[PDB]
């Protein structure tokens, strides 16, 4: 649950340093961009996720 | 153990591997092979980041009635004027059309603020 | 099995992987680690 703690609020920076704060609506911004997919997707449909 | 050694000599030392805890604690820059008796000494250096500083953030920003998106980097703020900076490092720029991206409108944006965007065209006309 | 389930604690959980069958089918969202007896349960939150 700590690491369940930090994937969630502090994003993917608690293993690799220092935990940030990043907000969750910044998290899969982010994480689409890996994919490509960008951040036209997350920001519209996110009542419908 | 010689396919995992193997593995690091081919992955971490010939290139670049995006890997967390593989090649090393944090992100991956080079790795350095050391022979030893009965196996190889590894030097990983690693890019950590230290000293940091929490700031204003929000996910759009409303001009002219659509929303400007981020291209790359995050939108900071001191409290004063907004930034955009990138997650890695500090590095304040002043907002521009080339790092915006301009998709929908700004009612559908749950946490869009206002600013002006500065279009370095604008004073370019009569100049 | 173990040195399987470290390796994916380490790249699905603590980071992003663009892998396929990997990190679970599909593009890799993110993973969610559950205690398990004698073992790990991994739930893989994926892009179909």
């Amino acid at each position: 649950s700590a690491l369940l703690a930090g994937t969630i609020t502090s994003g993917w920076t608690f293993g690799a340093g220092a935990a940030l704060q990043i907000p969750f609506a910044m998290q899969m911004a982010y994480r689409f961009n890996g994919i490509g997919v960008t951040q036209n997707v997350l920001y519209e449909n996110q009542k419908l996720i | 153990s010689a396919n995992l050694a193997a593995t690091k000599m081919s992955e971490c030392v010939l290139g670049q591997s995006k890997r967390v805890d593989f090649c090393g604690k944090g992100y991956h820059l080079m790795s350095f092979p050391q022979s030893a008796p009965h196996g190889v000494v590894f030097l990983h250096v690693t890019y950590v980041p230290a000293q940091e500083k929490n700031f204003t953030t929000a996910p759009a920003i409303c001009h002219d009635g659509k929303a400007h998106f981020p291209r790359e980097g995050v939108f900071v703020s001191n409290g004063t004027h907004w930034f955009v900076t990138q997650r890695n490092f500090y590095e304040p720029q002043i907002i521009t059309t080339d790092n915006t991206f301009v998709s929908g409108n700004c009612d559908v944006v749950i946490g869009i603020v206002n600013n002006t965007v500065y279009d370095p065209l604008q004073p370019e006309l009569d100049s």
